[PDB]
DNA sequence: TCAATATCCACCTGCAGATACTACCAAAAGTGTATTTGGAAACTGCTCCATCAAAAGGCATGTTCAGCTGGATTCCAGCTGAACATGCCTTTTGATGGAGCAGTTTCCAAATACACTTTTGGTAGTATCTGCAGGTGGATATTGA
DNA sequence: TCAATATCCACCTGCAGATACTACCAAAAGTGTATTTGGAAACTGCTCCATCAAAAGGCATGTTCAGCTGGAATCCAGCTGAACATGCCTTTTGATGGAGCAGTTTCCAAATACACTTTTGGTAGTATCTGCAGGTGGATATTGA
């Protein structure tokens, strides 16, 4: 693979406790079972990931892939990121929505890099790489949204990358059968919290 | 712009003032954008070597000293 | 006239290049090496970089002047900044 | 009681004497090499400084700047045969226009 | 946790001119010229003991290292100085 | 009590070329090649531990060293067979 | 009973490098690979001079090698040269180089 | 001509080109200005080491000073030419 | 004498190794001082190495030594 | 263009120095095994200092001109190379002693460890004070005449 | 040479950003006292190789001449610097992260010591064989014709 992915994979694997190293492996699942029962994990960590790396070599792993290891990831380690709350207003099934708001950004931006991963009580975990009009996506500064399609709720991960903001407002907006967007009062580093107030707000208003 | 077409006319004759130059070519101005190049690849490559070894992210002002000193230029002023 | 330029330009001591430009630069170079990677740099190492660069070029500066004279010209050519160069090693 | 004092010096014999033993140079050191490098160092400080100086005043100033360690060192024969693959930052060049 | 050799390139400074200053990036200068000619000199006498099969550094190499580096008069008065310096301090 | 690399530069060498022999003037010039490589690469080895204070040398200091003193393709075959041959000395 | 070169498949030896490393005044320890890695690269080395060093004794109608067909090998490389360019070879020459 | 037949035959050659005597003797009344006024002995290999190494930087020297020449539009080698290589190489 | 053992024809031999194809009559002074001048600085050097063991012999290593101090490594003699 | 003379190039012969091979050996150096120990990896976490945007004004960009310089040509006298005849200095070879190198003693100097005192680095909060920027007045060289 | 205009120096005032000076502290580190150990100096002896002589001839030296080149003087056209009007990119500032750096734990890999093989360096002695020099012998360009 490019040279330029396989340093994403093995930066992104370094990252993960060995205490939880083979969960997160199973949930991304493009490394079969066998190969997984092939490696030793008890040996250092550069072994490890230098053995999974060429696993990964062999077979033939693309940007969607670590996308979705990375978003996997998030998903564990929620609380090393601060999240901020949208609310939508003034108001089309998944793969509408889905397609819609990649359409969006394309136009917008030449180079992007979306995907989308589902989740319990019809979440949907997303994550988008920015790019320009000259220039490639940066993979190490993302921005993580997680919407759930049955709320006009949304909350988003606090990017060390502005000039984006407005128009992933704009394309959550259209995307989905909405017409305004606004910030809400609340901030934190706990999602969890978040979500349980959020929700509270919504079924007790 | 290419990022090297920022090294200005301007810059390159004042260097060569300061050097001590009265005239200079018309095509003075690419052969010094060239070699400016070479010589920032030559360092930076070991700058960077020097501070992936220790695991980092962040390039500081001894990874350079090291590799200048290296390359045959010794550098006082930092630290 | 040059002959006011070059005296100036001999008594200060301030860089002569751009900060933006030559660290664009520097971070264009660099990421090649870090295969995709965008390191953070210090902010007294690209000056450090900075200094370096402009000591180099103004000594070969004038190690190729010393070259147009001795070929009986006055004007500096790159013909006379290579073979310095080749020289120096 | 200072091994410096003893020595009649102003720089420290006893940190010479750790960074030679813990730089991995030799598996022993002896007692007189701290304090010899010590004055060898301290010799060529205060050579230096003087011509710093010196340029400062004809440069009608009290305090010392890069600039006038570059004119002491580049002025002097033999410091700049042992400075000469050096850069010293904020320093410039000499002076120097020549006649075709 | 940092150290350096401020303290007593500031005194030597006081005692060769009295009536002048140093500024903050010239003594930084001053740090970085200690630190190179400790290492040239301790680099050399590394060797002439591994060249001659000797486990400890004396007073002799770093003589020895003096003279190869430094050129001219400048190695011959720091001789001068650092055999003062051991004299006056084994006579203590 | 004197002690060289010829033995091995003559396997290496029936190894590459087995038809052709090596003057006792070559390999003079070949062990004084082989003595100098290996003093820069454990230099180089020598302060990256320093640098960094760790009081071991191990393989990854010699393969940054290696990578800072070669040039370009031939840094690279040399990272692959010092890591071929750590691999199978690992598995025995 | 076994060396340690054979396991890791060389003909440079292991053991020696370890005790230079150790007696050289590189650092308080040295670990188990390092050696291995260093032999390994200096056989690489040599094996590439001397590939070059025959071919140029061979095209010389030549079948032993002098110091003039290492000097021809390293001077017509454009790596070899560069790591080797503040060194002379006894009794090598110069490179034929008219204009 | 004479003088190209001359190059190639002594740019295909390795050995040495001033005799051994000379440098020998000269190299000795060179170290007797050290040493406080002592005669040391020499090895041969030392001598011939020392040789070696001086015929090279000589060689060396030519060839980059002879550029200067062609640089400067003529065929004739002068001391200029040696003394602003030497200057150019730091020496 | 002594410098003068280094003769018009070996001179002219060592630039025509270097490729010279013509030489004026000052270039034997010139090159003479240079060597000259080359040969002094290793040869206090060696003797340095020399003295500082206890012996009155130069050896073809304080030479190498020299020379790889001036930046001039040579292969061949150790 | 012709071609003898160098000159080149190839090819064969002989032999002398230097290579490669075999045997002995012995020592010193590397391997295996078991024990203990300390360095470094793995995981947390917190504060610093790096990165990202924005607003504007100062330096760079573009066009024209004319005066200066680079480059080619011609001519002539100085200086280099080539050839040839001498002969002086280098090269090669061999008896000789001075200095390097190994082995044995011992003794002086360095490492190890514990207690105790001194010094240096960093922060808080000052207080100067040196040097730079702007303003104004007096005095000369060079531009063009 | 006259001369106005920059330009050159010099002096002055103002101020603010940076250097010296105190306090203080407390953590780290250096010093002093005993004790043990081993590295290097001092002495003797031996044999290796480096200085010092004397013949032989091959390379260096000196003179002269012919021709090649360096250097100076013309001349012409290309091209670089200077000046002016304009606008775009860099500099400065303020706001957040995220990555470096310090702390704790533990476990795995390194040092240490002892007993046992093995490998490499050196020495006779063997022989053999590669390449250098010589000479034959075929065949090409070359500067004088």
């Amino acid at each position: 693979m490019d040279e330029t992915v396989a340093e994403f994979i093995k930066r992104t694997i370094l990252k993960i406790p060995m205490n939880e190293l083979t969960t997160i492996l199973k949930a991304w699942d493009f490394l079969s079972e066998n190969q997984l029962q092939t490696v030793n994990f008890r040996q250092r960590k550069e072994s490890v990931v230098q053995h999974l790396i060429h696993l990964c070599e062999e077979k033939r792993a693309s940007i969607s892939d670590a996308a979705l290891l990375d978003i996997i990831y998030m998903q564990f380690h929620q609380h090393q990121k601060v999240w901020d709350v949208f609310q939508m207003s003034k108001g089309f099934d998944m793969k509408q929505f889905k397609n819609s708001f990649k359409k969006i950004l394309q136009r917008a931006l030449k180079n992007v890099t979306v995907s989308f991963r589902e989740t319990e009580e019809n979440a949907v975990w997303i994550r988008i790489a920015w790019g320009t009009q000259y220039t490639k996506p940066n993979q190490y500064k993302p921005t993580y949204v997680v919407y759930y399609s049955q709320t006009p709720y949304a909350f988003t991960s606090s990017s060390m990358l502005r000039r984006n903001t407005p128009l992933l407002g704009q394309a959550l907006t259209i995307a989905s059968k909405h017409h305004q967007i606004v910030k809400m009062d609340l901030r934190s580093r706990y999602l969890d919290s978040l979500k349980a107030i959020v929700f509270k707000q919504y079924n007790q208003t | 712009r290419d990022n090297i077409q920022g090294i200005t006319k301007p810059a390159i004759r004042r260097l060569a003032r300061r050097g001590g130059v009265k005239r200079i070519s018309g095509l003075i101005y690419e052969e010094t954008r060239g070699v400016l190049k070479v010589f920032l690849e030559n360092v930076i490559r070991d700058a960077v070597t020097y501070t992936e070894h220790a695991k980092r992210k962040t390039v500081t002002a001894m990874d350079v000293v090291y590799a200048l000193k290296r390359q045959g230029r010794t550098l006082y002023g930092f630290g | 006239g040059w002959l006011k330029e070059i005296r100036k330009l001999q008594k200060s001591t301030h860089l002569l290049i751009r900060k933006l430009p030559f660290s664009r630069l520097a971070r264009e170079i660099c990421v090649k090496f870090t295969r995709g990677v965008d390191f953070n740099w210090q902010a007294q190492a690209l000056l450090a970089l900075q200094e370096a660069a402009e000591a180099f070029l103004v000594h070969l500066f004038e190690d190729a002047y010393l070259l147009t004279l001795h070929a009986g010209r006055v004007t500096l050519f790159p013909k006379d900044v290579q073979l310095a160069r080749r020289i120096r090693g | 009681k200072s091994r410096s004092s003893r020595a009649g010096l102003q720089f420290p014999v006893g940190r010479v004497h750790r960074l030679l033993r813990k730089g991995n140079y030799a598996e022993r050191v002896g007692a007189g090499a701290p304090v010899y490098l010590a004055a060898v160092l301290e010799y060529l400080t205060a050579e230096i400084l003087e011509l710093a100086g010196n340029a400062a005043r004809d440069n009608k100033k009290t305090r010392i700047i890069p600039r006038h360690l570059q004119l002491a060192i580049r002025n002097d024969e033999e410091l700049n045969k042992l400075l000469g693959r050096v850069t010293i930052a904020q320093g410039g060049v000499l002076p120097n226009i020549q006649a075709v | 946790r940092k150290e350096s050799y401020s303290v007593y390139v500031y005194k030597v400074l006081k005692q060769v001119h009295p009536d002048t200053g140093i500024s903050s990036k010239a003594m930084g200068i001053m740090n970085s010229f200690v630190n190179d000619i400790f290492e040239r000199i301790a680099g050399e006498a590394s060797r002439l003991a591994h060249y001659n099969k000797r486990s400890t550094i004396t007073s002799r190499e770093i003589q020895t290292a003096v003279r190869l580096l430094l050129p001219g008069e400048l190695a011959k008065h720091a001789v001068s100085e650092g055999t003062k310096a051991v004299t006056k301090y084994t006579s203590s």
